DNA sequence: CGCTCTGCTCCTTCTCCTTTCCT
DNA sequence: AGGAGAAGGAGCAGAGCG
């Protein structure tokens, strides 16, 4: 229908840029206008001229920015991964671990669209140095972290980490913690170990800040 | 000096049992709520349960509750066709709602099951749907049944 | 008829609540040592006084 | 004195940047209440 | 057939548009459709909020779990006329949120951080566990005031 | 379809039977019908919907006193909803809950 | 398990209630079972009131010893702590 | 290409736990 | 009772096969 290809195209849009301003704030360079595209941009630069969208034109790659890699100096490029098959198989997955292989990239996202197999994940957490994350597209319509009942998570660095626990005479086992694979830990792609501080606003106390690790 | 020495006085001293102290406090007003959603007559607003009953399900943290409420913010404000334009979109099963009748048709060597899906009732009840949804909605549920 | 739930209720909130304590570090802390809040309520105040 | 996430010392540029919060974050609060209060008092003397 | 939702979501009961104290004319929707009415057309996804903590904590997380955990019992213990200090309530939710998941406050929530063998038999499933405790050679610390 | 075998009034079904034959079949007495040069067909009406109504509320016509409001110097109440529906124990009185009619701030007395 | 040392100590220089009733309760066994006082007593039999006196006009031989969740500690006396 | 494994996802049957005690 | 938890079934798309 011609309503449900605008509506397909309106939610592939929002969710383009939902990946944009989450690869983004997780420290690789996109710029605001790239971010801040318009729907009739996005028409005329992602669709054909049949009157479809095309997923193929959106993959696309990040690079870490100059102060994150000051930060983190172990942090390599990404490559966003749209997918036309509704039903990722085995198939399109190994695929796409051979293509993140072959290019040496250190992470990797699929926003894959309908429907993800329990076979296909068992090829997920297969490759020794890297990592891939994958990524619904129903899921990736509001970002998280705009909405108002989501504090402002930050990511620590090693050396921050160190410093929290050299403060409290604390130990990692002690810390609360955030489950791996939580809504908001997974957009900033925690790994195990990793500490996020928190800074929650009550009414009746102003800001303060807390922290989690990733568990 | 009144205001700094109030303000120095009051802070959690150390080894209070605070955790004991706010379980007490939030369990002894919690034995006097009624085991009902008691309610001024005479508003019969929508239904929700918020009695300890309701502090119940939330200490239990149970997976199924009674009367779950979403609330949704909108963008527009007008009552004609700015917030029943989204409302249609959050609804149930409608099938029935603009059949507006159903019929069960024999023949020779074909056996029919016939619908007049009326359109009167969708231009009034502004809804996004004209024909292939219906049928798309028909050919998903002939998957899911037969 | 809403007597024995109330009790059960204020006996389990106890079982959960029981053992968190301000320490000298003001910290709010368990038994077994596991920070759960870093200052009461993000305060630090005690609410009777 | 609002020290860094990593222990330096903030350039009086980033002091509300909220992420640099940390405790003694409500006592300043308080201390400003405390003045504003105060000032409050003089801002209708003086203008009585 | 008249049976098979042709439109909306099929998780949700009913909407009804409300007429809010200011004027404003929002809907709010009676259902487990969280994800899906974030997402729709027409609405602000992100001012959207349900009732369920534990929806609130699949879909935005466990801070957003907390908080929606301390709101809902502040409202179920401020429209009873009952006055408790929030703070309370603040460690109430810390307790129940500060393992990463929603651990709730029954027996099998109970087994969240407690690992005290005679505390956990002192409470509910006495035999059980302290049956468990032999096989397993559980190894408890005489810590907890129990 | 809901019809039934004269002469044993039991209940007329379409058979998958021979040569392609979808006729009212009896299955218990031997009655048969011939559906060619058809006209059979079942009709049911179905009741659509009404346009539904908003549900603003009616603090209108809601019981009323005269008393004050614990946070007085914030809002002005003079009134208050009520109702007398809570009675701990017998010899002990009733209480009475209310709600601040210009704030709306509930307690209970 | 070290002590912090009297230089630098983090504590809060206010004696707690808890703090309070225990130096009171061992003061007055100690005084049961049969130790020397300090206060002029007047006439008083109550090894609990007298200790009371004691620690109104601050003579209680006792230091307390304040314990930090990693296991140092730090030692504040009752003529330090104040109320 | 049906066949045939391997694996979910769904579902039914089966126990535990329920208030101050007041000597 | 209600109310969750848990252990065993039962049909089913998936994926590999000659
Ligand atoms: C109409 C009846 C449907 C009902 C049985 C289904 C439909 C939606 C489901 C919830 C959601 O998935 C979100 C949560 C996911 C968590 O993991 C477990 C809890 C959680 C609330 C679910 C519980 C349960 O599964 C629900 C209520
Ligand atoms: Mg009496
Ligand atoms: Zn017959
Ligand atoms: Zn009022």
């Amino acid at each position: 229908m011609d309503q449900e290809n605008e509506r397909n195209i309106s939610r592939l849009w929002r969710a383009f840029r939902t990946v944009k301003e989450m690869v983004k704030d997780r420290g690789y360079f996109i710029t605001q206008e790239e971010v801040e595209l318009p729907l009739e941009d996005f028409k005329a630069k992602y669709c054909d001229s049949m009157g479809r969208p095309q997923r193929k034109m959106m993959s696309f790659q990040a690079n870490p920015t100059e102060e994150s890699i000051s930060k983190f100096p172990d942090m390599g490029s990404l490559w966003v991964e749209f997918c036309d098959e509704p039903s990722v198989g085995v198939k399109t997955m190994k695929t796409f671990v051979i293509h993140i292989q072959e290019k040496n990239f250190q992470t990797g996202i699929f926003v894959y669209q309908n429907n993800i197999t329990p076979s296909a994940m068992k090829l997920v957490p297969s490759i020794p140095p890297a990592t891939i994350e994958t990524f619904n597209e129903a899921a990736l319509v509001v970002n998280i972290t705009h909405h108002e009942l989501v504090p402002k998570h930050i990511r620590l660095s090693s050396d921050e980490k160190r410093e929290l626990l050299k403060r409290y005479r604390l130990k990692e086992s002690q810390l609360p913690r955030i489950q791996r694979a939580d809504p908001v830990a997974l957009y900033l792609g925690l790994k195990r170990g990793e500490v996020v501080k928190i800074i929650r606003k009550s009414e009746t106390s102003g800001r303060y800040a807390s922290y989690r690790i990733c568990m | 000096e009144i205001a700094l020495f109030k303000y120095r006085k009051a802070r959690l001293e150390p080894g209070t049992a605070i955790g004991a102290i706010g379980a007490q406090s939030i369990g002894e007003p919690g034995t006097q709520m009624t085991l009902k959603t008691f309610h001024f007559a005479g508003v019969a607003s929508m239904n929700v349960t918020l009695g300890v009953p309701r502090i119940k399900e939330i200490i239990n943290a149970s997976k199924v509750i009674s009367t779950p409420i979403i609330n949704a913010v909108l963008v527009n404000d007008n009552d004609e066709r700015a917030a029943r334009v989204v409302k249609g979109r959050v609804e149930k099963t409608l099938l029935s709602d603009v059949a507006f009748y159903v019929q069960d048709v024999y023949k020779d060597n074909l056996s029919f099951i016939q619908v007049r899906i009326d359109l009167g009732t969708i231009d009034k009840l502004q809804l996004e749907l004209t024909i292939e949804d219906i049928a798309v909605a028909i050919t998903r549920a002939s998957k899911l049944k037969i | 008829v809403k007597t024995a739930e109330t009790g059960y209720m204020s006996r389990r909130l106890m079982k959960s609540l029981e053992d968190l304590s301000c320490q000298y570090d003001n910290t709010v802390r368990t038994s077994a040592n596991g920070i759960v809040q870093f200052t009461y309520g993000g305060d630090g105040l005690d609410p009777l006084e | 004195v609002r020290y860094d996430n990593s222990g330096c010392l903030v350039k009086r540029e980033d002091l509300n940047k909220a992420e640099y919060v940390d405790q003694y974050d409500a006592e300043r609060d308080f201390y400003h209440s405390l003045r504003e209060y105060i000032n409050g008092k003089a801002t209708a003397l003086a203008n009585l | 057939l008249p049976d098979v939702v042709v439109k909306g979501l099929p998780d949700i009961s009913r909407a009804v548009i409300n007429i809010r104290d200011d004027g404003k004319r929002e809907l709010l929707v009676e259902g487990y459709g969280l994800r899906d009415v974030m997402c729709t057309d027409g609405v602000i996804g992100s001012r959207t909020t349900t009732n369920h903590v534990l929806e609130v904590f699949s879909v935005l997380g466990i801070e957003a779990a907390r908080y929606s955990i301390i709101r809902e019992i502040n409202y179920t213990m401020s429209n009873h006329g009952m006055s408790v200090d929030p703070r309370h309530i603040q460690l109430l939710g810390d307790v129940m949120t500060y393992k990463g998941e929603v651990l709730g406050i029954t027996r099998f929530g109970l087994s969240k951080m407690r690992d005290s063998v005679l505390q956990l038999a002192s409470f509910e499933k006495t035999t059980d566990h302290l049956f468990d405790a032999a096989f397993y050679m559980k190894k408890d610390a005489v810590e907890g005031v129990s | 379809m809901l019809s039934f075998c004269p002469s044993c009034n039991n209940m007329l079904l379409i058979t998958s039977g021979d040569s392609g034959v979808y006729t009212l079949a009896c299955r218990s007495c031997p009655y048969e019908f011939p559906i060619e040069g058809i006209e059979i067909y079942d009709r049911k009406k179905l009741p659509r919907k009404e346009v539904d109504d908003v549900l603003g509320g009616g603090w209108d016509n809601v019981d009323q006193t005269k008393t004050q409001c614990p946070n007085y110097d914030t809002c002005g109440g003079e009134s208050a909803y009520f109702f007398q529906l809570q009675i701990r124990s017998a010899d002990e009185p009733m209480t009475t809950f209310y709600k601040c009619v210009n704030c709306g701030h509930r307690w209970k007395e | 398990e070290k002590a912090i040392p009297k230089d630098q100590r983090a504590t809060t220089p206010y004696m707690t209630k808890y703090e309070r009733a225990r130096i009171l309760g061992t003061r007055a066994l100690q005084i049961s079972m049969n130790a020397p006082v300090f206060v002029d007593l007047e006439g008083e039999t109550d090894p609990l009131r007298i200790a009371m006196k004691e620690l109104a006009e601050k003579k209680i031989p006792l230091v307390i010893r304040r314990y930090l969740p990693d296991g140092s500690f730090e030692d504040w006396s009752v003529e330090e702590l104040i109320v």
